[PDB]
């Protein structure tokens, strides 16, 4: 874990490979990489990086990692933070310099505690490492690393809210179209991307570019984690190729229990927000990024959740809903009546009193609520909310079928 | 009602280094983090001087103790249950845990003991959702815990 599973890894051996490089060389060579977000923004990551270009300003720039996502799980970025912390360090010394950032602040999931301390401490393994600083593995450009605890907001999850959680004010998303996203948050320029990629990036720079690269259909680059949580016997993280089969991915959850079988319906592919599925649509996958799309597809967050047929379609999804009940982050005036609407909304349905009409309405809402939006987090929770009315809502159109029963069932 | 961040704000001046140059938004996060420790249920006296500390007008503070989840207002049971209900956890069946817990525990879900040890909370997503029912208590963690396993876990504490 500590220092000498750091050592014994052997990260930063490239590090060193790091000090000769060849940043120019090294950006371009994610590119080759092509990496794209891991998060799921999928920019080229090399394109953002790059789009630093930074010349000359007054201010210092800098790069953080997220190392927090709620997205509800899978915890895979929780894990990949504590099992080979330093790995992630390496990773963040590394890049970093090839933006040329004097240094790095990584901001850390609210919940996490114990979990966070590892991470500092193998933090300060570094410093005691001597990998770099000050004058710094044979170069000059400096190395600094800050982490911040966190007040606890999935809105903290917003790029715009997470610069800003940095900021420590109110967290909102800055303005889209100010940014110039480098510029200037905690007063400058300023680059932010996903851990996997903070780290995993650092890795395929000291590999060749196309053992990483090669790895999967050319809709995907390289290796993700993902993560399954389900109704069935196996659920965790595991570290797969992208473009992989979602059946065969279920034979490697040993799901429970079939699939398709016994029982349905469908299943969230990124986390929570891209369009869920159904029976039929599962032998589909595939689960390449690109892949998804197409579906409508869209796992992004890449940590499955399975839910099951023996469940009121209503029940499970409204439930979810609520935790973007919780999230609104007050920033648009609208928004406010994102969650309302939907989730007051959403309960008639779940009671089964409301009339046939309102499904449809709902249907409205949503466009209107994706309408436009300050957000983004918001944004993609609704969207989610979508698909939610064609397939199981589809089928949950009779599911209000059932609600008719309610119908029924009032006197 | 008189909060004093002094003996271990040597601790906390550290704190102020984190940013660079002007302002000590940052030190905010940081201090509000340095207060819970201090006393639990922190109040708004505490604030006010921390704003000293911080040289920044209350309600600039005030507007960020609203927004983060973590700071709390009033007072929780030293042991605090963070109960998670969302979804995932949901999907863990977890929910009928935290209704046998209620049970076992003994104040509504909103309450906390008269003894005070405990202070529960609906909580949503815990950001552990593989390891779905995750507890964490105080600034602790417990994964997937038995209803006669979760009495037990309550238990050991308890003591
Ligand atoms: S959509 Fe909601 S969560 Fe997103 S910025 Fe607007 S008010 Fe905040
Ligand atoms: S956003 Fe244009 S009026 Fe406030
Ligand atoms: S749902 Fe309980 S931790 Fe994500």
């Amino acid at each position: 874990x500590x220092x000498x599973x750091x050592x014994x890894x052997x990260x930063x051996x490239x590090x060193x490979x790091x000090x000769x490089x060849x940043x120019x060389x090294x950006x371009x060579x994610x590119x080759x990489x092509x990496x794209x977000x891991x998060x799921x923004x999928x920019x080229x990551x090399x394109x953002x990086x790059x789009x630093x270009x930074x010349x000359x300003x007054x201010x210092x720039x800098x790069x953080x990692x997220x190392x927090x996502x709620x997205x509800x799980x899978x915890x895979x970025x929780x894990x990949x933070x504590x099992x080979x912390x330093x790995x992630x360090x390496x990773x963040x010394x590394x890049x970093x310099x090839x933006x040329x950032x004097x240094x790095x602040x990584x901001x850390x999931x609210x919940x996490x505690x114990x979990x966070x301390x590892x991470x500092x401490x193998x933090x300060x393994x570094x410093x005691x490492x001597x990998x770099x600083x000050x004058x710094x593995x044979x170069x000059x450009x400096x190395x600094x690393x800050x982490x911040x605890x966190x007040x606890x907001x999935x809105x903290x999850x917003x790029x715009x809210x997470x610069x800003x959680x940095x900021x420590x004010x109110x967290x909102x998303x800055x303005x889209x179209x100010x940014x110039x996203x480098x510029x200037x948050x905690x007063x400058x320029x300023x680059x932010x991307x996903x851990x996997x990629x903070x780290x995993x990036x650092x890795x395929x720079x000291x590999x060749x570019x196309x053992x990483x690269x090669x790895x999967x259909x050319x809709x995907x680059x390289x290796x993700x984690x993902x993560x399954x949580x389900x109704x069935x016997x196996x659920x965790x993280x595991x570290x797969x190729x992208x473009x992989x089969x979602x059946x065969x991915x279920x034979x490697x959850x040993x799901x429970x229990x079939x699939x398709x079988x016994x029982x349905x319906x469908x299943x969230x592919x990124x986390x929570x927000x891209x369009x869920x599925x159904x029976x039929x649509x599962x032998x589909x996958x595939x689960x390449x990024x690109x892949x998804x799309x197409x579906x409508x597809x869209x796992x992004x967050x890449x940590x499955x959740x399975x839910x099951x047929x023996x469940x009121x379609x209503x029940x499970x999804x409204x439930x979810x809903x609520x935790x973007x009940x919780x999230x609104x982050c007050x920033x648009c005036x609208x928004c406010x009546x994102x969650x309302x609407x939907x989730x007051x909304x959403x309960x008639x349905x779940x009671x089964x009193x409301x009339x046939x009409x309102x499904x449809x309405x709902x249907x409205x809402x949503x466009x209107x609520x994706x309408x436009x939006x300050x957000c983004x987090x918001x944004x993609x929770x609704x969207x989610x909310x979508x698909x939610x009315x064609x397939x199981x809502x589809x089928x949950x159109x009779x599911x209000x079928x059932x609600x008719x029963x309610x119908x029924x069932x009032x006197x | 009602x008189x909060x004093x961040x002094x003996x271990x704000x040597x601790x906390x001046x550290x704190x102020x280094x984190x940013x660079x140059x002007x302002x000590x938004x940052x030190x905010x996060x940081x201090x509000x983090x340095x207060x819970x420790x201090x006393x639990x249920x922190x109040x708004x006296x505490x604030x006010x001087x921390x704003x000293x500390x911080x040289x920044x007008x209350x309600x600039x503070x005030x507007x960020x103790x609203x927004x983060x989840x973590x700071x709390x207002x009033x007072x929780x049971x030293x042991x605090x249950x963070x109960x998670c209900x969302x979804x995932x956890c949901x999907x863990x069946x977890x929910x009928x845990x935290x209704x046998x817990x209620x049970x076992x525990x003994x104040x509504x879900x909103x309450x906390x003991x008269x003894x005070x040890x405990x202070x529960x909370x609906x909580x949503x997503c815990x950001x552990x959702c593989x390891x779905x029912x995750x507890x964490x208590x105080x600034x602790x963690x417990x994964x997937x815990x038995x209803x006669x396993x979760x009495x037990x876990x309550x238990x050991x504490x308890x003591x």
